[PDB]
């Protein structure tokens, strides 16, 4: 672990600030860049020294999110139990545009969610799925640009690459609690391991 | 035009074993205080090197400069960092320094077998002409005001130039 | 005395001397009033740069010469690459002077910078010494420095100063190593055309210690034209500063650099060319290798174009590899006045775009065709470009650079350059894709809420000078060429 | 081959085992030949390039004057040793006239050492 | 004698100062270190120049321009860590990692 | 010792016009142009053999002629005597190509010259032969 | 099989990518090492062997 | 030589401390206490260890300083020779003085020096 990230000089220190704007609250309280109607060429209004291009700084200081990928496993049930996290994403992220992968049945689950944008089958189930597809389903979730990503389904190697491939700032997932998720946590932000082989059963 | 041979190579051994020290104490100091003062060591060290070979010029403008530096050095190391702290003393050591310790040994012993390997005798006697002096210059400070008066005209300005740029620039980011 | 023998040499470095005037004119004004007035700054800065092209044009007829006791050599190579450096920064300047002011900070130093900057970058142009290769670069590297953290107040911009500086400071003085290097072991010379003489007469021209020098000095060059693993300088310093500093640094770095690359290989290393020649081909293709394969995984649209200039510097790279006998340096030129053009609009665009919008992700560029269909044109015509595409200036200048590169038999670099543009299309059009997304709820709030406004702006006119250039410069690509074989 | 001269000082010096009598010999025509060019550097008040080459050749004296004592016969090896010790202060004088540098006293020295390396090259044959 | 000792010494005190340009977590010790290579870069200049520029002296003119660089340097930096400890109030560098 | 192979045919042979600094030398193409200028840099093609007419040197192996600065010394004694002239040697003219035999203490004296990892490009005490060609002035542009 | 190469080859090059992106840190250290030891080969190819 | 009288000074330079303080360790006694090491605040028992941390403006002379150490130390070769060359170096020197001039108005102008 000290091979994988040299010079790791510990923690923050207590007393860093990470400057003034885009460090505290949340995403629907940032005052600038804000309007300037009195400007003749349609530029905003910009504080006092900082750079233009100022709603990357969120995603770096403040670790904002404004589109989230869950990539659900399962059918309606647990598409249907996995409407608390996503009201709990849509709460500590104000703002947020939430996308859900899950095969057929569990896509029609979110008929009834007032949270999710857009609901994707996708064949999670299959391990050798067609080339095509796949890879259209990975250009779409690199083109679609999401802050975080998290995966119900238990992740081996394959499912972390394709988490990994998706550009996504937070990669988050669960993973197999036995010897074949070696290196999966390499390739995602978060792993969890659940109790046993099968989510479903808690 | 130059010191008794023994007592060249003893001075040029204690200088070197007193950089050696400085450059050490630079690079193993967790307190930017203490290893700026070995710095302090090291150009002044470096000074007297410069005395030895022949530069009584460049040697006091090391002096002069770099001593300006050091003490700037020691005044934003001692305004822009946390308590005195006596106690931080010799930084630990982790991986990403014992693999940059054989990195930069590696590079040294790359340099070192260049060094050792090259006769630099040989190519003194190739340059004799190179180290005829004009016979009227006696002051060495006088040719190398001559030949920084008019075969270096170019970077004479542009050094002047840079230094005004560097005031500016170190005046406007600073400033609260 | 007489005042004379460096009167009729300062006529020869006439057009910096309007630089350096004007930026002593320019800051006495704004030590003297306190009052401060965009339009005089603009006049300043624009009347610096447009004086010193009009005295360098009046100077090309003139014979060739080495003037400051071998200080300074005025050639028809040199002249291009001063005319290119004085081309970026009056492009630059729009963009400068409307971003700086947006940003509420003090823009009279901003200028002094670029314009300081420009005067060290002139200078590295022609520079027959070694004391003034390194003096020079001085004066654009810590200018680059005090720039890309002009900034002051954003986290990003500190970050970026913090590692320009230390990775700039790590080079440049390996650079000066190796000049201390050759310096010593060639018999105490420093004038270009005068050490390899120097290094016969010491003998040393198959020394160990030659082979240091070249490996330092190649690698002090590599960190500025940023190809291979001496790149990671280039994207934080191009994702955490202000975009007309970058857009300068990216443009004003590289023709400099390549400038003192090509007097650095050829005049005073002609003798070992069978090694540089390989530390090249290794940094070429390593740059395309690892610029265009990172660039597609980038979430960042500055980020980006950092991978891409580190990609299409391996493309210039190529002239200095086949060298001067198959073209070469005639395809250095006519493809980095392309590339100035390619950049330039490609960073106006965005200027723009961000002063409107306020962002730099790329996920906020889809919808801006519905928009403004005029910046979004101007902005894909110029990713275009970059991406080698036929009707526009990147095609034929990939073209001619892998012309002279199969004339000279390197099958390799070429096919490779090759396969890395066939993979530098996917980016340049992931932009694209995005801008012509009439999905409503793909579309960011970030271009929703955009005004275009009734007014020109002084960016549009500096890009309507650019994206007019990069596709009608495809027809005048004949009359370029015979401008750059005539130097040699 | 070369059998000298051919790395830095410092290795030849403190790495190397040293040079058998029948290079040591050549050694000295060696020094001796170049003390006999040094005229013209003398003559041009060149201080640190004189310098430099005496503190040089001091260097190779010291070991290759007693290396080559076994090449010198018995009858002459006192004789012999008496010469190089009068090249040894002949050279120091040397040293101490281009050091704190004279004209007419380093003139001096400089014919008294070639006089006394030109008698330690009769000796050694 | 043994001057070739001295470039000995300047090429350790380049790899020194190298290894303390990289294992830094603290950026005046950084600049420091950089202080120290150019040092290294101006003992070569000044040994090769008592070598074989007894005239002309161009490597102690070229040790001058590179202290006034080096001086410069010092100059720009640290204004550049007074901006860093104005925003921060940190200076370890390695804790920066923002752009990534 | 450390020669590096070059095959290149010999020059016509001559009889050498011996000076007072020892320095032998012939015309074998006088030049038409310019005498080789003081403090200037001059491009010319030389090919630089030891005793025993073996090359050791070649500015035909680099691809190009070598620019040098003549008159000031910033080479041997007798390529300067050679080229720039004096002391009873004509200068050389621009296409002129001269032979050239520099005696050893015209040369590199009795010390080798070029030595390192165990062995000296140059002997001491080496007569040197050149085939010197005055190919012209230096000029930034080349046609 | 047969459309599984291009696909293939445009998986595999998002994957390096990828790989060679978060390979680094982004760390000033890091930098400065990386930059540093590619000198050093270089020196080692080019002057010991 | 003019410079082994230099060294010769330097070293006897050096060793006056080192004989002053072998003199006060073998003649002055040591009668240590912990009262004794206490470090003197005026009476009252010291605080926190020390240190300040000034502000930046106050300290903003230095950076200025550094820049004018180097331009005094480019003005004496210069001024050396002044008498061998002739009003060549005069107006070379000029514009070395005018732009440390113009970097001084600078400095007083935008408040670096002022306390
Ligand atoms: C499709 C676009 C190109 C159409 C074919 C090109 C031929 C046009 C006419 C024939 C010709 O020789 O033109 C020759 C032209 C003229 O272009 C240049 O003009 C110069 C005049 O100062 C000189 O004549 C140059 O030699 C000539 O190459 O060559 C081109 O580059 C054609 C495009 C001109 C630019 C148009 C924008
Ligand atoms: C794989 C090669 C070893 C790692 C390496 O060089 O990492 C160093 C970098 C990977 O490092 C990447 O660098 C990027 C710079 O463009 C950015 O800093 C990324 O954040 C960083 O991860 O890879 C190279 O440069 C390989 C050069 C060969
Ligand atoms: C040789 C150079 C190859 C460069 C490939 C780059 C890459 O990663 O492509 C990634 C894209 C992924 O599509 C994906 O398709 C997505 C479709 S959609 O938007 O999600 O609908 C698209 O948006 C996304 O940009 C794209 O990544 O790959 C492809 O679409 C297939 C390209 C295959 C090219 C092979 C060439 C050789 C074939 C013979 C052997
Ligand atoms: C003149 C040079 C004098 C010689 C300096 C070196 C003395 C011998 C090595 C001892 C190490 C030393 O001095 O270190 C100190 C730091 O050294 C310096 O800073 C001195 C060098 C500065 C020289 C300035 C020259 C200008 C403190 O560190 P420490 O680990 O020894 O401390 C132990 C404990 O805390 C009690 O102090
Ligand atoms: C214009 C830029 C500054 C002026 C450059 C040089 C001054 C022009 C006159 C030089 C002549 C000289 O030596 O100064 C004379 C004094 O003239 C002045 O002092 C006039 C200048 C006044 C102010 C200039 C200095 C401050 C700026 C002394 O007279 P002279 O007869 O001894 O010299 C004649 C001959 O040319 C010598 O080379
Ligand atoms: C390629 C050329 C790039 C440089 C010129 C870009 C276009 C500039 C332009 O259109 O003019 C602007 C600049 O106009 C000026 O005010 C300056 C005068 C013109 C400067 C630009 C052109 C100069 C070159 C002209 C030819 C050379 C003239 C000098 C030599 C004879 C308009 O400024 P404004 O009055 O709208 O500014 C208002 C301000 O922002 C409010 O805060
Ligand atoms: C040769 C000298 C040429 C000087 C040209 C300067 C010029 O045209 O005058 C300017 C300056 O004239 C003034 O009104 C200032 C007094 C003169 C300042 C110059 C003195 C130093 C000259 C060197 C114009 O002022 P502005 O209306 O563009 O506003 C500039 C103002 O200072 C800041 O807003
Ligand atoms: C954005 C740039 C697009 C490309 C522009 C191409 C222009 C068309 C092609 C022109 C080819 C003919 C020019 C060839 C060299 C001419 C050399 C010459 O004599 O130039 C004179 C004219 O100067 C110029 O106009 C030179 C500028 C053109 C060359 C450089 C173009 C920019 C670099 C391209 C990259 C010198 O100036 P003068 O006033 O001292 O001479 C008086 C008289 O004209 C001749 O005695
Ligand atoms: C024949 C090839 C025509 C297509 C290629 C081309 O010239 O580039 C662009 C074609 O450019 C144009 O749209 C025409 C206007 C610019 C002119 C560029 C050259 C046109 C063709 C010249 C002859 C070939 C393609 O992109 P776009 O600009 O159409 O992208 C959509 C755009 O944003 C919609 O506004
Ligand atoms: C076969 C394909 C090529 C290649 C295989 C191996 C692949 C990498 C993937 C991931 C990387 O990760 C390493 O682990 C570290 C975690 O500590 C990172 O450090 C982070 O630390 C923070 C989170 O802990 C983040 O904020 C930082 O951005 C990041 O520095 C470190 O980047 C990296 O060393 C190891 C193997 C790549 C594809």
């Amino acid at each position: 672990n000290p091979w994988l990230d040299l010079f790791y000089d510990g923690e923050d220190e207590p007393e860093t600030e990470y400057g003034s704007m885009f460090s505290d609250g949340k995403q629907d309280e940032d005052p600038y860049p804000r309007d300037n109607p009195e400007n003749p060429y349609g530029f905003l209004k910009f504080p006092q020294g900082y750079a233009v291009e100022m709603a990357s700084l969120g995603s770096k200081v403040r670790g904002d999110v404004r589109r989230c990928c869950c990539v659900v496993s399962g059918g309606v049930y647990d598409n249907l139990l996995f409407f608390p996290a996503i009201q709990l994403i849509k709460d500590r992220y104000p703002g947020v545009q939430i996308d859900i992968i899950t095969s057929a049945r569990g896509k029609q689950t979110y008929e009834m969610n007032k949270n999710v944008r857009w609901a994707t089958v996708y064949d999670l189930d299959d391990n050798f799925p067609d080339p095509a597809e796949y890879t259209d389903m990975l250009g779409l979730l690199k083109n679609r640009y999401y802050d975080m990503v998290l995966s119900t389904k238990l992740a081996g190697l394959g499912h972390a690459a394709f988490l990994f491939m998706t550009t996504a700032r937070d990669r988050v997932s669960y993973v197999y609690p036995n010897v074949n998720a070696a290196g999966a946590g390499l390739l995602l932000s978060e792993t969890f391991t659940p109790d046993s082989m099968n989510l479903s059963e808690g | 035009m130059d010191l008794p041979g023994p007592i060249h190579d003893f001075l040029l051994v204690f200088l070197g074993s007193g950089l050696i020290l400085g450059a050490l104490g630079v690079v193993l100091f967790t307190n930017p205080i203490f290893s700026a003062f070995s710095l302090g060591l090291v150009l002044v060290c470096i000074s007297l090197f410069y005395i030895l070979a022949n530069s009584h010029f460049v040697a006091s403008a090391q002096l002069l400069i770099y001593v300006g530096a050091i003490n700037v050095l020691i005044i934003f190391s001692v305004m822009f960092m946390s308590g005195p702290e006596y106690d931080k003393k010799f930084q630990l050591w982790t991986v990403g320094d014992g693999v940059t310790s054989l990195v930069c040994i590696s590079l040294f012993v790359s340099l070192i077998s260049t060094i050792l390997n090259t006769s630099w005798y040989g190519i003194i006697w190739t340059t004799k002409s190179n180290q005829i002096l004009e016979q009227d210059l006696i002051n060495a400070s006088q040719q190398i005001g001559i030949h920084l008066s008019t075969d270096f005209f170019l970077p004479f300005e542009l050094i002047s130039i840079i230094l005004l740029v560097s005031l500016i620039g170190a005046i406007a980011v600073a400033r609260q | 005395k007489a005042f004379h023998l460096l009167l009729f040499d300062g006529s020869l470095i006439f057009p910096e001397c309007i630089l350096i005037f004007g930026l002593i004119l320019l800051l006495m004004i704004d030590s003297t009033s306190d009052q401060k007035d965009i339009p005089w700054l603009y006049f300043i800065s624009s009347t610096s740069l447009v004086m010193s092209i009009t005295a360098l044009l009046f100077r090309w007829r003139e014979e060739p010469m080495i003037s400051f006791s071998g200080n300074f050599q005025t050639n028809n190579f040199n002249e291009i690459f001063q005319f290119l450096i004085l081309l970026c920064s009056t492009l630059c300047i729009p963009l400068s002077v409307e971003y700086i002011e947006c940003t509420e900070m003090a823009l009279t130093e901003f200028l002094l910078f670029i314009l300081t900057a420009t005067l060290g970058g002139m200078f590295l142009c022609g520079a027959n010494d070694l004391i003034t290769i390194f003096v020079a670069p001085e004066c654009f590297s810590l200018c680059s420095y005090l720039l890309s953290g002009y900034t002051k107040k954003d986290v990003r911009s500190n970050e970026a100063t913090t590692k320009y500086l230390l990775m700039g400071g790590a080079s440049s003085s390996i650079l000066v190593h190796g000049f201390s290097w050759l310096y010593g072991s060639s018999g105490g010379e420093i004038e270009l055309q005068e050490i390899v003489n120097g290094l016969i007469n010491t003998q040393m021209y198959n020394s160990p210690g030659i082979s240091i020098a070249l490996i330092f000095i190649t690698v002090g060059i590599g960190f500025k034209l940023s190809p291979a693993p001496s790149h990671q300088w280039t994207p934080d310093v191009y994702e955490g500063s202000p975009t007309p500093v970058v857009a300068f640094l990216s443009v004003t770095s590289k023709v400099a650099a390549s400038a003192s690359a090509t007097r650095i290989f050829d005049i005073p290393f002609y003798f070992s060319s069978n090694e540089w020649h390989l530390l090249l081909e290794i940094l070429a293709i390593l740059s395309m290798i690892l610029g265009n394969l990172i660039a597609i995984t980038q979430t960042s649209m500055k980020r980006m174009l950092a991978y891409s200039s580190i990609g299409q510097i391996g493309y210039v790279i190529i002239g200095i590899i086949v060298g001067d006998s198959n073209d070469g340096y005639a395809s250095m030129i006519t493809y980095m006045l392309f590339y100035i053009s390619m950049n330039l609009g490609t960073f106006a665009c965005i200027v723009l775009f961000g002063l409107r919008t306020g962002t730099d992700n790329i996920r906020d560029y889809a919808g801006l065709y519905t928009k403004d269909p005029f910046l979004a044109l101007s902005l894909a015509l110029c990713l275009l470009s970059l991406g080698g595409l036929p009707p526009l200036a990147g095609f034929f200048g990939k073209i001619y650079l892998f012309w002279c590169g199969w004339q000279a038999g390197l099958y390799f670099l070429v096919l490779i350059g090759l396969l890395t543009s066939v993979l530098s299309i996917y980016y340049y059009l992931k932009i694209i894709k995005l801008l012509m997304t009439g999905r409503n709820q793909e579309i960011t709030p970030h271009v929703r809420n955009y005004r275009r406004s009734p007014l020109r702006s002084k960016n549009s006119i500096e890009f309507s000078m650019i994206v007019c250039v990069i596709a009608s410069t495809i027809p005048g690509i004949s009359m370029n060429p015979i401008i750059t074989i005539a130097q040699d | 081959e070369f059998k000298w001269g051919t790395r830095s000082f410092i290795w030849e010096r403190f790495f190397e085992p040293g040079l058998s009598p029948e290079d040591a010999v050549s050694r000295i025509k060696n020094t001796a030949e170049g003390l006999h060019s040094l005229r013209h550097m003398l003559e041009t008040m060149s201080w640190r390039y004189v310098i430099f080459y005496i503190r040089l050749k001091q260097a190779y004296l010291k070991q290759d004057m007693k290396s080559a004592m076994i090449m010198v016969p018995e009858g002459r090896r006192d004789d012999y040793s008496n010469a190089a010790n009068e090249l040894v202060d002949n050279m120091a004088e040397f040293d101490y006239y281009v050091r704190t540098p004279k004209v007419y006293e380093s003139y001096v020295s400089y014919e008294k050492t070639l006089k006394s390396i030109d008698n330690l090259l009769g000796f050694l044959a | 004698m043994i001057l070739e000792h001295v470039l000995v010494l300047s090429a350790f005190l380049f790899s020194i100062g190298i290894y303390g340009l990289v294992t830094s977590r603290n950026l005046v010790r950084a600049l420091m270190c950089l202080e120290l290579i150019l040092n290294a870069v101006n003992l070569n200049f000044v040994t090769f120049s008592d070598f074989f520029d007894s005239r002309q002296l161009k490597g102690n003119i070229f040790s001058i321009f590179v202290i006034a660089i080096a001086a410069a340097e010092a100059a720009i930096g640290p204004a550049i860590v007074s901006s860093i400890y104005r925003n921060r109030k940190s200076i370890r560098i390695n804790q920066s990692n923002l752009l990534n | 010792l450390r020669v590096e192979y070059y095959a290149t045919t010999a020059e016509p042979s001559c009889e050498l016009n011996l000076v007072r600094s020892g320095l032998g030398y012939c015309d074998l193409v006088v030049g038409s142009g310019v005498p080789a200028p003081y403090n200037t840099l001059i491009n010319v093609h030389y090919t630089a053999r030891f005793s025993d007419e073996t090359v050791f040197d070649s500015s035909y192996k680099r691809g190009r002629p070598l620019t040098m600065r003549i008159g000031v010394g910033k080479v041997i004694k007798g390529l300067d005597q050679g080229i720039f002239g004096g002391d009873g040697v004509p200068p050389m003219q621009v296409g002129g190509k001269r032979k050239l035999r520099i005696p050893p203490h015209l040369g590199y004296g009795p010390e080798p010259a070029g030595c390192f990892s165990g062995d000296c490009n140059v002997p001491a005490n080496a007569t040197l032969l050149y085939d010197v060609t005055f190919m012209g002035v230096y000029s930034g542009n080349r046609a | 099989i047969i459309d599984g190469i291009p696909n293939g080859f445009g998986v595999t090059s998002f994957f390096v990518g990828e790989g060679i992106k978060y390979v680094g840190g982004g760390r000033i250290s890091s930098y400065l090492f990386w930059y540093l030891l590619y000198v050093s080969i270089f020196l080692f190819i080019f002057t010991f062997t | 030589y003019e410079y082994d009288i230099f060294w010769a000074f330097l070293i006897i330079s050096s060793v006056i401390p080192i004989l002053a303080f072998l003199f006060s360790g073998i003649l002055a006694p040591i009668s240590k206490g912990p009262e004794k090491l206490s470090s003197y605040e005026s009476g009252i028992e010291p605080m926190g260890d020390a240190w300040l941390q000034f502000r930046i403006r106050y300290y903003m002379f230095a950076l200025v300083f550094v820049v004018f150490d180097v331009e005094t130390v480019f003005l004496y070769p210069w001024a050396m020779s002044f008498d061998i060359l002739g009003v060549s170096v005069f107006i070379e020197a000029l514009i070395f003085v005018l732009i440390l001039i113009v970097g001084l108005v600078y400095a007083w102008r935008k408040g670096a020096l002022e306390w």
